[PDB]
């Protein structure tokens, strides 16, 4: 029954998993697409502490409009990108 | 009164804050710049910052306490004395005299002149006409500063200023009376 207890320390753990697959990616899509799990890890947080409400208007909103906003940005356009080289961002 | 300085203590704790402002400044000097930089020209195309942060701040803090102790008080001249420390430091790395001479004479006249207002960036709270007795005074009381009277007393004035070119402990006409 104390296997049902560390739940929101995961998450957490989730968390600073997920923001390291934001910024070390190498298409522009895979990164949104870590975003909207992030968003997904956060409304799961949000329902653990107590407010079933707001993760579904998380869900709404969030992986609603502004998630589809940027999905299709990022199709009808081309963007340059680079990669996460060690000798352009080691000096960081 | 006072209190001695210890100069190897404050010096050592300005040694190791001095460290670590060249770090991150070293750190700020490879990200803010252009072509091909790495981990390891952090200090090889460094410019020589970490030992600027490094010497003035031993060499203020130093020449401070030391002055401050073999003075034994604390008023804006060990701000003057330290800040031509740091005049020396930073003076040093132009290899010329004149240049040299002039970072000692003018940074410690800038710091002497920071050291004698209260050597504060901010201001004191107390001390200051919004907190501080002003105006006239009410009896015969001690004109603090900030306060005006309308005559002084003549026992502080020939205190203050001397016994000498005009001003006497009696005027001149009743010190020269008939009787
Ligand atoms: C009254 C005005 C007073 C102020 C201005 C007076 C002018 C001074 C002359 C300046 C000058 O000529 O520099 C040229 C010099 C440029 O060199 P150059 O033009 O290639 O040299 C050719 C010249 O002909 C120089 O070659 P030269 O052979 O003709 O002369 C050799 C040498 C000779 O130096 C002099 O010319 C002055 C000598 C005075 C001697 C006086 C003797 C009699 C008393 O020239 C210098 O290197 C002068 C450097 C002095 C720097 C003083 C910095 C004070 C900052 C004050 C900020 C407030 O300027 C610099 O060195 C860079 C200065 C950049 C700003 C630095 C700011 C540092 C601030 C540190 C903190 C200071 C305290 C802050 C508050 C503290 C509490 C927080
Ligand atoms: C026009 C160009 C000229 C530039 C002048 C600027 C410099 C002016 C500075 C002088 C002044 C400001 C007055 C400024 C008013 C007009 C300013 C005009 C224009 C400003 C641009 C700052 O005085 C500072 O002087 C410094 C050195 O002298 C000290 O350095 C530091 O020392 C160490 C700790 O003390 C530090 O540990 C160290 O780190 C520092 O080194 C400071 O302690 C001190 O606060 C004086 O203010 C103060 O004066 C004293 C009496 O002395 C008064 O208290 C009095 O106490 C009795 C004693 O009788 C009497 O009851 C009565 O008399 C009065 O209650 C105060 O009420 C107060 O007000
Ligand atoms: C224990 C820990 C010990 C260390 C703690 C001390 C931390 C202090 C850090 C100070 C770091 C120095 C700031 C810096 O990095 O400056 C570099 C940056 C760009 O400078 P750079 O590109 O290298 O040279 C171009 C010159 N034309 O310059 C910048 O543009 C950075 C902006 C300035 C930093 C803001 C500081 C605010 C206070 C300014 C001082 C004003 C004092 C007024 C008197
Ligand atoms: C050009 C116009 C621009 C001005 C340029 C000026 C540049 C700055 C010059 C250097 C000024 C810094 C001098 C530091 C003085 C430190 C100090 O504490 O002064 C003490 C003294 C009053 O100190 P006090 O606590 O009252 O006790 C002793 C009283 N005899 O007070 C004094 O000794 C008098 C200090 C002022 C002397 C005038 C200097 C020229 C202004």
């Amino acid at each position: 029954m104390y296997l049902t207890y560390y739940f929101i320390e995961i998450t957490i753990f989730l968390a600073i998993l997920c923001t390291i697959f934001i910024i070390s990616a190498k298409n522009p899509m895979v990164s949104i697409l870590y975003m909207i799990a992030l968003f997904v890890i956060a409304a799961m947080y949000l329902y653990l502490i107590g407010l079933g409400i707001f993760s579904l208007l998380y869900i709404m909103i969030y992986i609603g409009a502004i998630a589809v906003l940027f999905l299709f940005i990022i199709t009808l356009l081309d963007i340059n990108s680079t990669e996460l080289s060690v000798k352009s961002n080691i000096r960081d | 009164h006072f209190h001695p300085y210890n100069t190897l203590g404050l010096a050592t704790q300005s040694a190791m804050v001095g460290l670590g402002a060249g770090v991150v400044a070293a750190a700020a000097r490879n990200s803010l710049a252009t072509g091909p930089r790495n981990i390891l020209t952090t200090f090889s195309k460094s410019g020589g910052v970490v030992t600027i942060f490094t010497g003035a701040s031993i060499a203020y803090v130093f020449t401070y306490c030391s002055a401050a102790n073999l003075r034994e008080r604390k008023d804006g001249w060990n701000h003057m004395w330290a800040g031509a420390a740091t005049g020396a430091v930073l003076g040093a790395r132009t290899k010329l005299v004149p240049a040299f001479i002039g970072w000692t004479v003018l940074c410690g006249a800038a710091c002497g002149l920071f050291g004698w207002t209260g050597a504060r960036f901010n201001a004191d709270r107390k001390a200051s006409l919004e907190q501080s007795p002003k105006g006239f005074v009410q009896e015969d009381a001690h004109q603090t500063f900030w306060e005006v009277v309308h005559r002084r007393p003549l026992s502080l004035t020939v205190e203050q200023l001397g016994e000498g070119r005009g001003i006497n402990a009696v005027p001149i006409a009743t010190a020269t009376e008939a009787p």
